[PDB]
């Protein structure tokens, strides 16, 4: 059972500049963690699937790095669509997710 | 184990594991012909070739193998210290018997070069020094420095016999504890790695 | 193999500058004295074959062999002779090297 | 003896594990260093009273052959 | 498929026996190369294995095709169907494609008739080493390519800028050789069959003299300092330095047939047999030495005592002396 560590567990970043999600591994999971966003009250929407490959319809400031236990997501500049909740997910085992991320702008 | 496809790249042919990707490589239980290593398990993961031709999907498998010790124990590190110990021996001897010291470190030096160059062979011919070759270094630096502390007890002997018993009586115990504290450093060092 | 001379011929083409190379040929151990074109006929229960030969006249080259071997014999050799040297009074120097000299 | 296992090691393949005619190698190598240090031991005692190298010489000349037929009975029936 | 009406009109009608413009001009061929691994060296074979990716494109008039799709991406099933050019390496000893789990080959075809057409492949080149300066011995030796039967009249091969890329280099089979660089040439030779166009990647590789070192010259250095301890054994006990003396030279002896056994058996000098065999005669003129004090001390000793420490004092300034002449002398040239 990989546990996926997900910090920080929320965030209060200003609007526009760079914002960094950084997902650790319990074990080793090669490239198989990916990224969801969750807006409030709706189904989560796949944004990164492997490590470093966007899924179809994402926006280019979503973009995501690591290789064995260290994953981290980076938005280029952050916008009012981008208030959501991140979680990070590993499938190179059994799907196990990370306790997930509120992004919120003040 | 790097594998992918030829003549296809991503845009038209993508490899992906039938099932969960730690369970998609299996290995039979009973099927291991390894002598000298154990597999302590196997990886998978997916990434991308970067070609002239295009993009290509490659799956690798990485089998991890931890080497066993036995075998160069046995051939090489014990007769080594048992080397070693061969020619501190002849501390203890009576220094009126040179011909007696000088046959047991010319043998034990000859032993420790045969015992060299029939480890080194075993393994390729790297450009590099393994830990074995810096154990097989320090232990034919022990057995050249017994060589040398008789030989400087025989130049004493004659003429100032007092420095020959006090140098050999030193030696008696400097060479052992020497030896002990190099073996325990040097296990230390690569067993726990 | 299968074609008797009723039915086939041999021939070099050129017949002297048939086979090429051989000069520029370098071996580790042998130097190519000359080589020679023969043809002819051979003659077997099932007819009569025509029969090609390639022979080359290989010398060895004695450079390596003479210091790699000869010379540890010939040393070894002057070495007995030490013995002769030194006094008979000696036994142990004069036995251990003219027996390890046989050793060796 | 260091000859005779080298050609024993060639024809075999790398192995972790200890086998018979490794045992049977360790115990006769072992034989043989110990009669090296008795050799040893009985010169370091030479200048010293050499009523006791003897002592020690004789006792060596009955053990030595005694302790290694009894050590080729232990080895031979365990591993039949 | 729209495919497959495309290829089976490119088939209709064609003679894969014939090249393009068999009668009309050379068929220029394009050749790529990706160093995929180089190999160990052995020179007892004196030869070395490399792994390359080779690519050749071309152009083929019959191959023409209109329509939307501009590339025909195929697998190996087309190689035999169409015309292939058939290049081999000349200094190959055997060289073999891969063929698991397909072959190994890809075919793409434009609309224009461009064909491109690589394969993988191994190749047991055999280069001849002069192996003077061994183990300090530097290489530069090639992997050369031709048509078979095809003189230059009606084949020519051309290389790219960028035609002839390596690998990482890390993961290289070179243990004792390290690569310095490589250059391509292109030539024509003259064949009993006529005139070809040889193409000729020339691969520079540097020994590595850190691997010898340990196998050789330490172990030498250190019998003759061996042989040196003789000096200060006590001029009395005969038989001790007559036993160090012997047992230095036969060490010497085993280790001069086991270090040359790693080179091929040549019927010239190396520099490693130099160093070695002056190493074997400080050894027996340690020999000489003490024979000739044991003759002179019986006629009398205060000038074999003389002699004794003005060779204890020489020999080890002897011998760094040679080294220092030895290792400047054909690290220089
Ligand atoms: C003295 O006797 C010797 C012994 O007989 C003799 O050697 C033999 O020579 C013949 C002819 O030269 C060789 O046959 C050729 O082999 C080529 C491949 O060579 C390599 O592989 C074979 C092994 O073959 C198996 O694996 C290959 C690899 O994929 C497969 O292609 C084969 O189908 C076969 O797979 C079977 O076996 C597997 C395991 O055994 C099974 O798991 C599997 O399920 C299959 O049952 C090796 O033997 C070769 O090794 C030898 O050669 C090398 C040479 O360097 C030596 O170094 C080495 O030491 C060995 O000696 C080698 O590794 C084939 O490509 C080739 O077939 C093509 O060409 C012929 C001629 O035109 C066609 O008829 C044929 O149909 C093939 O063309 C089709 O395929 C190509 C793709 O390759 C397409 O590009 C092409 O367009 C065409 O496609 C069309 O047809 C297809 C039908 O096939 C169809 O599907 C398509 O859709 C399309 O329509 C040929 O078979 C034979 O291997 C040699 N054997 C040995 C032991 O040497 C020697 O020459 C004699 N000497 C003299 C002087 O006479
Ligand atoms: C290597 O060995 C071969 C075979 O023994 C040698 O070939 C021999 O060459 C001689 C001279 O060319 C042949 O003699 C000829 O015999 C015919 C028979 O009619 C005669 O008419 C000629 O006047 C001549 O005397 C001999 O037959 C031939 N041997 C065989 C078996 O055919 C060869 O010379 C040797 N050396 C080299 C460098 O090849
Ligand atoms: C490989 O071959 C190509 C083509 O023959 C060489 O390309 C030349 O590179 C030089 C740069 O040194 C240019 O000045 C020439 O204009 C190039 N020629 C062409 C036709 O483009 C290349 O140098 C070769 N690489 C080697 C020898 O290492
Ligand atoms: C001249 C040339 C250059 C490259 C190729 C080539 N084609 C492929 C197809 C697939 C795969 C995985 C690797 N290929 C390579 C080699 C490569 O680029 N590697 C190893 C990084 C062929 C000919
Ligand atoms: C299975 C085996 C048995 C013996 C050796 C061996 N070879 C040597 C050569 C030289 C010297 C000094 C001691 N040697 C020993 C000593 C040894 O290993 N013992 C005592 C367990 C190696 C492997």
């Amino acid at each position: 059972n990989i546990v996926m560590t997900q910090s920080p567990k929320s965030m209060s970043m200003s609007v526009g500049e760079r914002v960094t999600l950084s997902c650790k591994a319990s074990e080793y999971v090669g490239t198989y963690v990916s990224w969801y966003q969750q807006k409030p009250e709706q189904s989560p929407k796949l944004l990164i699937y492997g490590a470093s490959n966007r899924y179809t319809g994402v926006p280019d400031r979503f973009t995501g790095s690591g290789s064995a236990t260290d994953f981290t997501l980076t938005i280029g500049s952050v916008q009012a669509e981008d208030l959501a909740d991140y979680h990070c997910g590993q499938s190179y085992s059994y799907p196990t997710f990370g306790a997930g991320t509120k992004l919120e702008l003040k | 184990l790097k594998f992918g496809s030829y003549a296809y790249t991503r845009a038209e042919v993508v490899y992906e594991w039938t099932r969960e990707p730690a369970r998609s490589v299996v290995v039979a239980e009973d099927g291991s012909r390894l002598n000298q290593y154990d597999l302590l398990g196997q990886t998978v993961d997916s990434g991308i070739v970067q070609s002239s031709t295009g993009e290509y999907v490659v799956m690798t498998t990485h089998f991890h193998l931890k080497r066993k010790i036995g075998y160069f124990v046995i051939q090489t590190y014990l007769p080594c210290i048992m080397t070693v110990i061969l020619s501190q021996v002849s501390f203890w001897l009576n220094r009126e018997s040179v011909p007696a010291r000088t046959v047991f470190g010319v043998t034990t030096v000859l032993t420790m070069t045969t015992l060299s160059i029939s480890a080194r062979n075993s393994l390729p011919k790297v450009a590099y020094a393994t830990a074995m070759d810096w154990f097989i270094a320090v232990c034919y630096a022990f057995v050249f420095s017994a060589l040398i502390e008789f030989a400087t007890v025989n130049y004493f002997t004659k003429s100032q016999p007092a420095r020959a018993a006090k140098i050999d009586r030193l030696s008696r115990i400097a060479f052992p504890l020497l030896f002990g504290i190099f073996n325990l450093v040097y296990w230390a060092t690569y067993l726990n790695r | 193999y299968g074609y008797t001379t009723d039915d086939i011929e041999f021939y070099w083409r050129g017949d002297d500058n048939a086979v090429t190379g051989v000069t520029k040929i370098e071996l580790p151990q042998f130097s190519i004295v000359d080589y020679k074109l023969i043809t002819k006929k051979v003659v077997f229960s099932t007819g009569s074959y025509p029969r090609l030969s390639l022979s080359f006249k290989l010398k060895r080259n004695i450079g390596y062999f003479i210091l790699q071997t000869y010379m540890p014999s010939i040393l070894i050799t002057i070495l007995s002779w030490v013995s002769f040297w030194i006094n008979y009074d000696a036994s142990a120097a004069r036995v251990a090297l003219g027996i390890t000299t046989v050793l060796t | 003896m260091t000859t005779i296992n080298t050609h024993l090691r060639e024809t075999l393949p790398k192995i972790p594990y200890v086998k018979a005619i490794d045992m049977y190698l360790m115990g006769c190598f072992v034989f043989v260093f110990m009669a090296l240090l008795e050799y040893a031991l009985v010169n370091y005692i030479f200048f010293s009273q050499p009523a006791r190298a003897a002592a020690i010489d004789r006792w060596s000349r009955i053990f030595f052959p005694v302790v290694f037929s009894f050590f080729n009975i232990v080895y031979w029936l365990y591993y039949v | 498929g729209d495919v497959t009406v495309i290829l089976n009109n490119l088939l209709e009608g064609y003679d894969n026996k014939l090249r393009p413009d068999i009668g009309v001009k050379p068929t220029l061929i394009h050749t790529d190369m990706y160093v995929n691994s180089i190999g160990p060296v052995n020179a007892i074979n004196m030869e070395y294995t490399i792994d390359i990716f080779f690519a050749q494109t071309w152009y083929d008039r019959r191959l023409k095709f209109n329509s939307t799709i501009k590339v025909l991406r195929l697998n190996s099933n087309m190689v035999g169907k169409i015309w292939i050019p058939d290049t081999f390496f000349r200094n190959s000893k055997k060289a073999d494609a891969h063929w698991i789990t397909t072959p190994n080959r890809m075919l793409r075809i434009w609309n224009d008739g461009r064909v491109l057409y690589t394969l993988r492949l191994t190749i047991d080149a055999e280069c001849q080493l002069q192996l003077h300066n061994f183990p300090m011995d530097e290489h530069s030796c090639p992997l050369e390519f031709s048509s078979y039967g095809y003189p230059r009249e009606e084949i020519v091969y051309q290389w790219k800028r960028s035609s002839v890329e390596v690998g990482d280099t890390r993961s290289w089979r070179l243990y004792q050789f390290s690569f310095v660089g490589l250059r391509n040439t292109t030539e024509v030779v003259k064949t009993t069959s006529g005139d070809y166009v040889v193409m000729s990647v020339y691969f520079d590789l540097s020994r590595r003299m850190g691997y010898f070192t340990i196998q050789t010259y330490i172990p030498c250095t250190l019998i003759v300092v061996l042989s040196w301890v003789s000096f200060w054994i006590n001029k009395d006990a005969v038989p001790a330095r007559t036993s160090l003396g012997i047992t230095t030279v036969l060490t010497m002896t085993t280790l001069s047939t086991i270090a040359r056994k790693s080179l091929p058996k040549v019927s010239y000098v190396t520099a490693m047999d130099l160093f070695v065999s002056v190493c074997f005669i400080f050894v027996f003129s340690a020999l000489v030495e003490y024979g000739t004090l044991h003759y002179f001390v019986s006629s009398q000793p205060a000038r074999a005592a003389k002699m004794d420490s003005y060779a204890r004092i020489f020999f080890p300034t002897a011998f760094c002396l040679f080294n220092l002449v030895y290792w400047v002398s054909y690290l220089y040239l």
